[PDB]
C-alpha cells in the first residue's frame, strides 16, 4: 500500500558513489552501484534484449532498488510491481495477466494541450462574468464563473491563482506573470493499460476482467498517430516481477516475446530460491528460470542487512508514521528486524502506536513493544509452534 | 402478449357489433349498429352460415360496390358475427408494394394477423359482484356465493377498472396474478327485460372470490411474432409450439377474416399467393373489395379481367353487391357515429351532412364531424349547427372537388 | 436557407379568425382558418393517423402556410421542407431519403446547463469591461471588442443576454436573476442531427444502421429520464405528385408510428396518374392515403396582397423601392410567378448600385426584367424557335 | 501533377479572355474576344458580382439559347472573369450515363474538376533579368537589383529555357530547387507603347536573384486524385490539412452542364444536393429545347427538362442570335486565332453558311479550307476554296434532308 514510499532515486550520483543515507535509501551499497550501471545503460540504450534479476533473501530492499531506479530514470517514469503468482487467476489466462502487466509498464507522456488562462488576479471579479487578470504581457480581465469564483474566494485571494482552463487556481505568488492566455504542454504519462481501461465500458466491477483484443488494436493505432504527430513520447518504464520462480515455463517464453520489442520496458525480477524445479517441466534450473532467459540476465545480488542499517531504515519509516518512540524501543525493534523479517518490524510499529494511545501516551516505550510482540506473531513463530502441535 | 392491431383502421366503425339479423334470416332496418343496405347483409349472414357448416372450402367473398357503401363495415360485421374476438385484418392492396420488404412478407404478415388462437390458461381471477369502491385503497367489496369480499384494489388496478368502466353492481373478475381488470358485465339482480341471464348483466358468481378460471386469451399469430422478435427461424418456432398446444387441448385455432380493399392493385404473383394460401384448410376468409370494373391485371399489361382478378381465382369467388345508400340512411349513419364519438348535433346539421355525403361520399361526411364539433368548441358551443357544417365544408374539400378546383384554372 | 424567414405564426388571431396582415401571412383567410383548425386539432391530439395536403397553383404560399403552422405549434418545433423529386437520389434509395426526411422532423428538446454571461447593462463599458446588473448583484462584467461591437449591434443598451463567452441579445434596459443564469437551455436537436453527429468536402468527396439504433436508444433513454423531450414537428413534402406508389406505402407505414410528425404535402396537378402503376387519381395519390387526408386549397393571389408581400420581402432584403416600381413589380408578379418577382429584387439592387444610387427606380426594374428571362417567356421563345 | 483538362473542348474558345464589360455595367460591342450578346453579357456580369458577393445561396444559372450562340463561350468568359486560373469544366449531360462507370462517379469527377486550389508556396527561385545566355554548365547572367549573377545551370534547364523561348532581356524566374525555367516576360527597359509594366515585359526584379517567391500553383482536386493512382477520401483529408496549415486557399470554379435536358432526375437531385453546400462551385446549365419532358418521369414536362424543384432556384440568362455582321466578325476572330488569312468575300460566304446551319459548322470549315488553299499554293483562302469545302463536307441538317428526300 504505502511501502517504498520514500525511495526517490538511487541517491548515489558522484560518478556512481552511493552515500549511506542519500534520499531515504540506506545500505546495500554494492547493489546500488550496480543499479547505477543499469540506469546509464537505459539512457545509452544498450540494454535491449536484456533483463535484470535481483537475487537475495526476503526483505533486503530488492523492491526498494526497483522503485529507486524508476525514480532515478525520471520523476514520472511508470513502475509496475507484480507477483509471480499474480498471473494464476481464474478470470484471466497467463497470457492476459502478463499482457496487462507489460501494458501498464509502458508509459506515454502525452503532452496534453492546456490553454492556460492564468494571471495575477488584480481584483476578484464576481463572478458568470469575468475576473481582472494581469500578467507581464498585459492585463486581460478574463472569463470566470461562480463555482469557480467560489473556489477562488475559498483560495488565497489574491495570491496569483494560476488558472489553467478554468479548473485550477495556483495561489503561490503574484506566479502567473507570462502571457495571459498562453499554452502549456501538460506532461501526462498515461500507461498503455490506462488507455485500455478508458475504452473499456466497465463501481463494484472488482466484485461483480479481460480487455478485448480489438480495444488493444485501436489504442495501438492511436498511440502511433500521436507518436508520429509529436505529442506522445513513449517512455520505457520498469516492470518488476516479484517471486519470479512462481512463473512457469510457458509464461517464461512469453516474457521472451515481449522483451524483443521497441516498446519493451526494462524487466526487473526478484527471487530468493536457488536451484529449484522449473514450473511446468521436470528439470532443475537456477532460480527456477529457463536457460534461454538466464543467459541474457543482468543479475544483481542484494546483500543481507546489517544492524545499524536496520535502525536507520526504521527511523525513516516512523517519520512517515508520525510515531515518536524511545531509543530502547528503537533497539528492540532493530533486534526484531534482525531475528525476524524487516516487514514484521514495520507491522509492529503501527500496532504499537495504538498501544501507546490506549494508555494515553505520546511516545511508545519498550513496554508497548513487548505487548504487541506477544499479541501478533511472525510467520516463523506461528508456523514453528503450530507444526509442534501437529506431531 | 400485446394486442398488435392497427386500431385506427377499424376505429371508424367501432359502433358495429355484428351483422344484426333475425332468426329467420332477414335483416331489420337498423340493428347492432348497422343501418341502411340489407340485401348484402343477408348475403353476409349466408356466408357466415356457410362458414359454420364448413362449406366454404377454398372459396372467397368479393364485395363489389362504390366507395363508402359499407364494404369494410360488412367485413367487420362478419368478423363480429363469427365471434367477438375473431381476428379482423383490414388491408389495402397497394400496401404490398413496399420499398424495403417483399410482397411475400407483407402478404404473410396480413395472413398471420387474420388467424386467431384461443389459449385457455387456468388462472386465479377475482370474480365477484362489485358492491362499493371506497378508496380507503381502494377497498372494494366483491359479492359472491360466499358474500361480499372486500379487497384493496391498488390505485393502479382501480384506474384500470375505470378503464373498464366498472361501476357498482357489476359482476366482473379482476386478474390478481396479472394485476389486470376486465369487465364481464353487471349483476343479474338488476337484469331488466332487455337484460337477460349470462350476458352484459351476468349473474352473481357461485364460488370463492378467487377462482381458477381458464382465461381465454385471444391472440393472433402475428401478436406472438412481435414478442420473440423483440426471421424465418422465429416463424417456424412459434408454429411448432402453437401446433403442439393445439394437439394438447389448450389452444383452439380460430380462423379470422382477411379483408383486402383495392384488390385491383395486386400483381399476378400476389393473386397466386392468395389462391395458394386460401386453398389450405386453416386459411381464413379473403374478403375482397373492388371500386372499379374490368381492369387490366397488373403485371400482364395486355389482359383485362373482371374486377382486376385473374380468372383462376375469380371462378372461385362469391360476389356480393352493395347499395349506394340514400340521404335518410346516411343521416342515420352519421347520427350513430356522432353518438359513438360523443357529439351533439342538430337535425338540420345532420340533413346537411347527409346531402354532403350523397354528393361526395360517406367517408367525407363522417370525417367532417370531428372538425365541425371542434370548431363549435372553439366558438364556445356544445352543439353543432348548420353554419358550422357549412364552414367546415367550405374549409376542407374532398379529393374530387379539389382536383376540379385545380383543373378549373389548369 | 433564407427564403421566407418572415412568418412566425399563422396569424389567425383567436377562434380561427385570421387578422389579415400578421406575422407574415397577409392572405389566404380560408387556408389560414383551416391551418389553425388543424393546429389545434394536433394540440388536442385527434389528428393521429391523418395528414394534410395543401392544393393550389404555384406561388400561392403553400410552403408559407406550412411554415406558419410549424411556428405556431412551437417556437422551436422542427420544420423539414423537402420535394417529391428529392427522394430519387443517387446516393440513397427512396427508403433512406424518406427515413431521413422523417427523422429530420422528430425534434428532441434536451436541457443543457449553461452559464450565460448576462446582466442588464447599466453602462456600456468598452477588450475591456462592461457593467452588468442583475437581481444577484451588479458588477463590470468583462467582454471582448467583438462582444461589445455586437452589443452595439443590438439595441443599446437594452439587455443584453450574452451567452457564456458568446454573443449577446437585446431584451430591455431587463434580463435579471443571477449573473450566472445557470439555465439548462432546451436545445431542440432532431433525430437526424444526432445520427449525423455520431456518424468538409464530404458532399464532393449512408450511415449503416448501428448508429441509428444507438441514437434511438440514447434519445429514448434521455426522454424517459426527463432530460430530453421528444416533440414531433411538421414534415412538408412539396411536389407530392412526384412520389410513387412504393414511397406512398412507406409513408402510410410511417404514419402508423407514435413518433410520427404531422405530415403536410403540397400538390398542384389534380387527376394525375400515380407515378407507380397506371391508374389515374386526384393529385396522383393512392386513394388509401387520400381517404384520410385533410385537404386545404390555397386561392390565387390578388394585387394588394401581392404588393404587401413584396413590401415585406424588400423590408427583409434591405432594399428601398419607388412606388411606381412597386406597382410594376406587382403587375409582373400577377402576370408571372411571385418567385420571379422576388428574384427581380436582388438583381435590381445591384443594378441600382451600378449607377451608384440609393433607391431603386422603375428603370432598374425594367432593365433587370429585360436582363433575366422568367419561366414562361423562355419556353415560349424556345418553342417558337423550334 | 499533370493538369487533367480537356484541351480540345475549350480550344475552340481560346480567343475569349473575359466578359468584356465596363465598370458601369453595360457591355461594349467587342472586347476581350467577345462580340455581341450584350444582354447575356450584362447578365453574366451581374452573376459574377453575385458570386463575388457570396450571394449565390444555393442558386444556379441556366443559359437558354439556340445552338451556336456562345453559351459555352459565355460560361468560359464568366470563369475567366472570376480569375484567369479559375477552373472551368464543361460537360454535356449525354455522357453522365456512360455504358460503364457510374452516373454518380461521373458527376463526382466533373464536380471535382471544377474546384481549384491556390497553393502559394515560398520557394527560392532565380528571378532575374537575363543579361547574357552563355550555355557553357550554362552560366546565364541574371541582372537584378543585386546585379548580374552567373548562376550555373544544367543542360536540362537550358532546354527548358529554350522551350520557354527565353532570350536576352527576358525577366525570367528559374525556381532553383526544381530547375524549371518559366518565362515571365521581358524587361521594362524595352517597354514601348504596347509593352507595359508587369506583363510579358515585366520590370526589372527588385532584390537578390535567389529570392523566396510566393509561387502559386493552380491545381484542382481531380488532378490530385488521378495523381494518387477510400483513396478519394484520403486525398480530401490531405487537402483539408493543407488549407488548415495556411497555404491552400480554396477557389470554387464553374461547372458548365450542356444538354441538360437529357439528364436523369436522380442526377438533378444529386446536383441540387451538391450545390446546396457552401464550398460548391457555381453550376451553370445550358439548353436548347423548350418545355421538353423530364427524363425519368415520362409524364411531367418542365422547362428545359429541369425539374421544378431545381428550376425554382435558377437564374435564366437568354442568349440571342447573330446577324451576318457578328457571324463574320466572329469567324474572322477565330481565323486570326488560328493564324488563317481569309478574304472578306470568303468571310461573307462563311457568314451566310453559318446562318443556315450553325456557328460551329462555319468555324469547323476553316481548317479544311486553309489546307485546301495551302495545297493549291495560295497563302490565303478565296471564295472558291470556301465554295469547294462547302460542297465537299456537309452539315447534319442538310445531309439528313438529303437522306429523307430520297426516302
Ligand atoms: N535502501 C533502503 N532504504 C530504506 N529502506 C529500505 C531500503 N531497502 C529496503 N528498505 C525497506 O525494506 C523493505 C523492502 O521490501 P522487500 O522485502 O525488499 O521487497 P521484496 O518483497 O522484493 O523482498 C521496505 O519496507 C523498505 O522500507
Ligand atoms: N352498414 C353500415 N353501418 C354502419 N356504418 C357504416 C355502414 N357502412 C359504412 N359505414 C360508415 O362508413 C365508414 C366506413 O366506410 P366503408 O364504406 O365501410 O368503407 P368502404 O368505402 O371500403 O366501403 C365508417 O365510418 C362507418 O361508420
Ligand atoms: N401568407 C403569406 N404572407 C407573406 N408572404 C407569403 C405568404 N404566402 C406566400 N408568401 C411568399 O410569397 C412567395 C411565393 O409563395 P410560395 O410560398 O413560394 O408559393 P407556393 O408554395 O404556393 O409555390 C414566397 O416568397 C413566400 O414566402
Ligand atoms: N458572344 C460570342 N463572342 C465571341 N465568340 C463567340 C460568341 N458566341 C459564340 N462564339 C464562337 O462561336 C462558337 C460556337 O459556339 P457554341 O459552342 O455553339 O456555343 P453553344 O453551343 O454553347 O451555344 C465558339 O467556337 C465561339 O468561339
Amino acid at each position: 500500500i504505502g511501502a517504498h514510499s520514500h525511495i526517490r532515486g538511487l541517491g548515489l550520483d558522484d560518478a556512481l558513489e552511493p552515500r549511506q543515507a542519500s534520499q531515504g535509501m540506506v545500505g546495500q551499497l554494492a547493489a546500488r552501484r550496480a543499479a547505477g550501471v543499469v540506469l546509464e545503460m537505459i539512457r545509452e540504450g544498450k540494454i535491449a534484449g536484456r533483463a535484470v534479476l535481483i537475487a537475495g533473501q526476503p526483505g533486503t530492499g530488492k523492491t526498494a532498488i526497483a522503485m529507486g531506479m524508476a525514480q532515478a530514470l525520471g520523476p514520472d517514469t511508470p513502475f509496475t510491481a507484480i507477483a509471480g503468482s499474480e498471473i494464476f487467476s481464474l478470470e484471466m489466462s497467463k497470457t492476459e495477466a502478463l499482457t496487462q502487466a507489460f501494458r501498464r509498464s509502458i508509459g506515454v507522456r502525452i503532452k496534453e494541450e492546456t490553454e492556460i488562462i492564468e494571471g495575477e488576479v488584480v481584483e476578484i471579479q464576481i463572478d458568470v462574468g469575468k475576473l481582472t487578470l494581469k500578467t507581464t504581457e498585459m492585463e486581460t480581465i478574463y472569463d470566470l464563473g461562480t463555482k469557480m469564483i467560489e473556489s477562488l474566494t475559498k483560495d488565497k485571494v489574491q495570491a496569483g491563482d494560476v488558472i489553467t482552463i478554468d479548473k485550477a487556481t495556483g495561489k503561490i505568488s503574484k506566479c502567473p506573470d507570462g502571457e495571459l492566455q498562453k499554452r502549456k504542454e501538460v506532461v501526462h504519462t498515461v500507461s498503455l493499460h490506462e488507455i485500455d481501461v478508458i475504452n473499456s465500458r466497465t463501481f463494484l466491477a472488482l466484485f461483480s476482467g479481460e480487455i478485448k483484443s480489438e480495444v488493444r488494436e485501436q489504442i495501438n493505432a492511436k498511440v502511433a498517430e500521436w507518436r508520429e504527430e509529436g505529442k506522445a513520447e513513449i517512455i520505457p518504464g520498469v516492470l518488476f516481477i516479484d517471486e519470479v520462480h512462481m512463473l512457469d515455463i510457458e509464461s517464461f517464453s512469453f516474457l521472451n516475446r515481449a522483451l524483443e520489442s521497441d516498446m519493451a520496458p526494462v524487466l526487473i525480477m526478484a527471487t530468493n530460491r536457488g536451484i529449484t524445479r522449473i514450473r511446468g517441466t521436470s528439470y532443475q534450473s537456477p532460480h527456477g528460470i529457463p536457460i534461454d532467459l538466464l543467459d541474457r540476465l543482468l543479475i544483481v545480488s542484494t546483500t543481507p542487512y546489517s544492524e545499524k542499517d536496520t535502525k536507520q531504515i526504521l527511523r525513516i519509516r516512523c517519520e512517515e508514521e508520525d510515531v515518536e518512540m524511545s531509543e530502547d524501543a528503537y533497539t528492540v525493534l532493530t533486534r526484531i528486524g534482525l531475528e525476524t523479517s524487516l516487514r514484521y518490524a514495520i507491522q509492529l510499529i503501527t500496532a504499537a502506536s495504538l498501544v501507546c494511545r490506549k494508555r494515553k501516551g505520546t511516545e511508545v516505550q519498550v513496554d508497548d513493544i513487548k505487548r504487541v510482540y506477544s499479541l501478533f506473531l511472525d510467520e516463523s513463530r506461528s508456523t514453528q509452534y503450530m507444526k509442534e502441535y501437529q506431531d | 402478449v400485446k394486442s398488435t392491431t392497427k386500431t385506427q383502421r377499424i376505429a371508424s366503425h367501432s359502433h358495429v357489433k355484428g351483422l344484426g339479423l333475425d332468426e329467420s334470416g332477414l335483416a331489420k332496418q337498423a340493428a347492432s349498429g348497422l343501418v341502411g343496405q340489407e340485401n348484402a347483409r343477408e348475403a353476409c349472414g349466408v356466408i357466415v352460415e356457410l362458414i359454420k357448416s364448413k362449406k366454404m372450402a377454398g372459396r372467397a367473398v368479393l364485395l363489389a360496390g362504390p366507395p363508402g357503401t359499407g364494404k369494410t363495415a360488412l367485413a367487420l360485421a362478419i368478423a363480429q358475427e363469427l365471434g367477438s374476438k375473431v381476428p379482423f385484418c383490414p388491408m389495402v392492396g397497394s400496401e404490398v408494394y413496399s420499398t424495403e420488404i417483399k410482397k411475400t412478407e407483407v402478404l404473410m404478415e396480413n395472413f398471420r394477423r387474420a388467424i386467431g388462437l384461443r389459449i385457455k390458461e387456468t388462472k386465479e381471477v377475482y370474480e365477484g359482484e362489485v358492491t362499493e369502491l371506497t378508496p380507503c385503497h381502494v377497498i372494494i367489496g366483491l359479492k359472491t356465493a360466499k358474500g361480499t369480499k372486500q379487497l384493496k384494489l391498488d390505485p393502479s388496478i382501480f384506474e384500470s377498472l375505470q378503464k373498464e368502466r366498472v361501476e357498482a353492481g357489476d359482476v366482473i373478475y379482476i386478474e390478481a396474478n396479472s394485476g389486470a381488470v376486465k369487465r364481464q358485465g353487471r349483476c343479474d339482480t338488476y337484469a331488466t327485460e332487455f337484460d337477460l341471464e349470462a350476458e352484459e348483466y351476468v349473474p352473481l358468481p357461485k364460488g370463492d372470490v378467487h377462482k381458477k378460471k381458464e382465461i381465454i386469451q385471444d391472440v393472433t399469430l402475428h401478436d406472438l411474432d412481435v414478442a420473440n422478435a423483440r426471421t424465418d427461424k422465429l416463424r417456424g418456432e412459434i408454429n411448432k409450439v402453437v401446433n403442439k398446444y393445439i394437439d394438447q387441448g389448450i389452444a383452439e385455432l380460430v380462423p379470422g377474416v382477411l379483408f383486402v380493399d383495392e384488390v385491383h392493385m395486386l400483381d399476378i404473383e400476389c393473386f397466386t399467393y392468395l389462391h395458394r394460401a386460401l386453398e389450405s384448410s386453416i386459411a381464413p376468409i379473403v374478403i375482397f373489395a373492388s371500386n372499379r370494373g374490368n381492369c387490366v391485371i397488373r403485371g400482364t399489361e395486355d389482359i383485362t379481367s373482371p374486377h382486376g382478378i385473374p380468372l383462376d381465382l375469380l371462378d372461385r369467388v362469391m360476389i356480393i353487391r352493395t347499395m349506394l345508400y340514400t340521404p335518410q340512411e346516411m343521416k342515420q349513419i352519421i347520427k350513430i357515429r356522432a353518438q359513438t364519438e360523443g357529439i351533439n348535433i342538430s337535425e338540420e346539421a345532420l340533413n346537411h351532412l347527409g346531402e354532403i355525403g350523397t354528393k361526395t361520399t360517406l367517408r367525407y361526411s363522417v370525417q367532417l364531424l370531428t372538425p365541425a364539433n371542434l370548431l363549435a368548441k372553439i366558438n364556445g358551443k356544445d352543439s353543432i349547427e348548420k353554419e358550422h357544417v357549412e364552414e367546415i365544408s367550405e374549409l376542407f374539400y374532398d379529393a374530387k372537388s379539389s382536383a376540379k378546383i385545380l383543373a378549373d384554372q389548369q
